[PDB]
RNA sequence: CUAGUACCGUGAGGGAAAGCUGAAAAGCACCCCGGGAGGGGGGUGAAAAGAGCCUGAAACCAGGCGGCGAUAGGAGGGUGCGGCCCGAAAGGGUUGACCCUCCCCGAAGGAAACACGGGCGACCGUGGAGUACGAGGGGAGGUGACCGGGGUUGCACCGUCCGU
RNA sequence: GUGAUCGGGUAGGCGGGCGUGCCGAUGGGGCGGAAGCCGGGCCGUGAGGUCCGGUGGACCCGUCGGUAUUGCGGAUCCUGCC
């Protein structure tokens, strides 16, 4: 989850963030922790142990 | 039934001593508190007294009574505090009053005067 | 009546009052601000003769707030003014609008007095223009809101 | 005695107590719609370094003699309460009611009125 | 409103005691402006007051300095110099003095005030030159 | 939810946004103005909650009220003393607000007038006197209704933003 | 009870408290009006808590013990509005 979009940053030098973002229209941010849509950080895992 | 208490007064004139009240405080000069009211009964200032019936403690104006029954002033009572001290222009409570230069209830005030005569004797 | 919307006009009596609005306007509010605020405290029927004035550009309106690379005009008091055609136009139906709820009230036409005058800004619809160099950048028109009420004078 | 005068410590102490908010609460609407103390931690920070001319931080000096820490200006000790049952095991004598803000108007004139048979005083 | 004749008096011993009347809060008139005196050599004096009145602003000659040329106007500058200037309080200070050269019609056969700590027997050397050679060396009319 | 949909790319391929009337449509009959969208009176409903529909924050904008407002200098604040205005009673208060006078105890600290003397003098020593005062801790009588708070602002002293 | 021989603090170590969502228990509130929102009071060094009035129309809190996608001013941060 959070790790289908297909992303492209388009780097330093031109007024913006370093920020992956997608191809087509209308270029939202993807896949990273902190955008919207994006992957959670350190998200619940089953291999956790209760017992 | 409070403990420093003498009479009974019916609804009838306790209605009229609280407008005999508001209209005194509206048009002559009066005067509200328990040391207030001592010290008019005390210098001889008083024409009519009033004491309430929400009075903790008794120790607070039980000897306005008997001082007032020695210098022959008449005082009756009223129940609440609250509408005491509110016909008295207050936004607080209130124990005892006293009126003077009473204009334009003379009718009332003496009449109240004359049916705690009755009461009493 | 269909009260969609309401007025910022507080203590409203209806035994002395009238009220009329206008609703999602294509006029500048800048325009209308300006020219309401000359109106507010008239009689109708002054304001009436002044609008008219405006409209044929024989009387200016000072730009006392919204006045950047603006003229003077002459005369004593200015100082920058305009002619503002388009909102003066939509201000004379609002008002006539008001003259007739009043007199279907059953006030008089002839002692009615503006208490109030404001205008709001409304919604935007939005727009694009191209632009060089592969932009499209806005292009969109703003929307008024106005209100008045009258009063009669005793 | 030595609870008034304790009660006339804290009164003149919280008098003269600030408002402590955070370093410049006046100059955002995100701060002045939220207002809080927050500590200052930057190298640069004017706050932090307690120069002249600057705010003031809380300390543990700014509190309040314990015996009367907590108390009403009345000088009793709270109790909220939510039902009628909750009044006994008030002790009239240091202890006052404050009638919780969820109970409805029927409960409420109960609580009163026991509550007036119990000689307790109620603050609300 | 107290008078004082400035005749005889060193300047800036006036000055400083005028300063403190006007800032305790009293109206004062100082008359025969022109009589005070300044002591020590003439050239270096009258160098230091004409730099100062050829003191301007490089890129505009409304914005000053407007340093005097007058005697009156010298002797005003002075205390102005002993005041709080930048504050309201000296400002209000300021506008309750008035200086005149000579004396007029107005204040004639009147108690004219003397300063003790301001007299020029307290000197000994008697290098010493007057307000209005000053004046009129620098063209001012009187 | 009419989503691998609309849409973009010659093509492999890339790829959104978008939930809530009310118990019931009972979803505004009728009159005046307006070219019209609509406005205003009237109606339904417990409530307009009116489909631009549960609640309806902030930023932003308009008007009304209050205070300031055209001789004036600092990162927009801090301390202290004042002016104009507003009040709830959840804080207090006639079961006594504020203020005025008198009696008692009083830490560290600590006067002056005055009598004599020393010093060229600025001053000092002795006694007055550890007195009169003095943070504060108690008492007694006169008075009779505000106080605390809040908004804005004047005067004086202080103050070169935040993160790295 | 003792402290003339305790009272500044960056990196950093240690101690105690405030706040948020769900579970096992326990005590409770709510159409005689819950949550949320706006404006004001009191307590608290403080993080915060609680009351009054208004708006709203259906759920919510305290204590004991457990659990966690648990606290934002900043990333030429992300989305939306101005």
């Amino acid at each position: 989850a959070g790790k289908r979009r297909v992303t492209e940053n388009i780097g330093k030098g031109h007024g913006m963030a370093r920020v992956e973002r997608i191809k087509t229209s209308p270029r939202f941010a993807a896949f990273v922790p902190f955008a919207v849509g994006g992957r959670r950080t350190h998200p619940p895992k089953v291999e956790k142990i209760i017992w | 039934k409070p403990s420093y208490v003498k009479f009974e007064v019916p609804q009838e004139l306790a209605e009229k001593a609280l407008e005999a009240v508001e209209i005194a405080r509206d048009t002559g000069r009066i005067r509200k508190g328990t040391n207030e009211t001592t010290k008019a009964v005390e210098r001889g200032q008083a024409k009519l007294v009033i004491i309430a019936e929400d009075v903790d403690p008794e120790e607070i104006v039980a000897h306005l009574p008997p001082l007032c029954e020695e210098k022959e002033i008449p005082y009756v009572y009223v129940p609440s505090k609250k509408e005491l001290g509110a016909a008295a222009g207050l936004e607080v409570p209130a124990a005892s009053v006293a009126i003077i230069e009473p204009g334009k209830a003379r009718e009332l005030v003496e009449d109240i005067a004359m049916k705690v005569k009755e009461l009493m004797k | 009546s269909r009260g969609r919307f309401s007025y910022s006009f507080q203590n409203f009596d209806p035994e002395r009052m009238a009220r009329a609005s206008g609703r999602d306007l294509r006029i500048s509010p800048k325009h209308s601000v300006e020219l309401l605020r000359e109106i507010r405290g008239m009689m109708l029927n002054d304001a009436l003769r002044y609008l008219d004035d405006v409209i044929a550009k024989k009387r200016p309106v000072p730009m006392k707030r919204f006045n950047d690379s603006q003229g003077h005009k002459p005369g004593k008091g200015f100082g920058p003014g305009r002619y503002p055609v388009k909102v003066a136009k939509a201000v004379k139906k609002i008002l006539l609008n008001a003259k007739n709820n009043a007199e279907q009230k059953g006030l008089d036409v002839d002692r009615l007095k503006i208490i109030h005058a404001a205008a709001h800004r409304g919604p935007v619809l939005r727009g694009y223009i191209p632009r060089a160099f592969g932009r499209a950048t806005p292009f969109n028109e703003q929307t008024t809101h106005i209100e008045i009420v009258v009063e009669e004078i005793r | 005695n030595e609870k008034a005068r304790l009660l006339r410590i804290r009164a003149k102490l919280k008098r003269k107590k600030p408002r402590f908010l955070r370093q410049e609460w006046w100059r955002y609407p995100k701060f002045k719609n939220d207002p809080k103390w927050r500590r200052p931690k930057g190298i640069d920070s004017k706050m932090r370094l307690k120069k002249k001319g600057k705010p003031r931080s809380p300390s543990i000096g700014w509190s309040s003699p314990k015996a009367v820490r907590g108390l009403h200006p009345s000088g009793y000790e709270e109790v909220l309460v939510h039902n009628v049952k909750e009044l006994e095991a008030i002790d009239p004598t240091r202890q006052a009611a404050r009638i919780a803000g969820t109970v409805g108007a029927r409960k409420r004139e109960m609580i009163l009125a026991r509550a007036k048979e119990l000689g307790v005083k109620v603050l609300n | 409103m107290r008078i004082i004749n400035a005749e005889g008096l060193i300047l800036g011993r006036l000055a400083s005691k005028v300063a403190k009347m006007l800032l305790e809060g009293e109206e004062v008139v100082i008359v025969n402006a022109e009589k005070a005196i300044i002591t020590g050599n003439r050239e270096d004096i009258f160098a230091k007051y004409k730099q100062r009145t050829e003191l301007r602003t490089r890129t505009n000659p409304r914005r000053g300095p407007f340093y005097p040329k007058r005697s009156d106007e010298i002797v005003r500058r002075t205390v102005r110099g002993m005041l709080p200037w930048k504050t309201d309080r000296g400002r209000k200070a300021f506008k309750r003095l008035k200086v005149y050269v000579g004396v007029p019609k107005e204040f004639e056969g009147k108690e004219f005030e003397t300063i003790s700590e301001a007299h020029m027997s307290r000197l000994a050397t008697p290098k010493y030159v007057t307000v209005g050679e000053v004046a009129k060396f620098l063209g001012g009319k009187f």
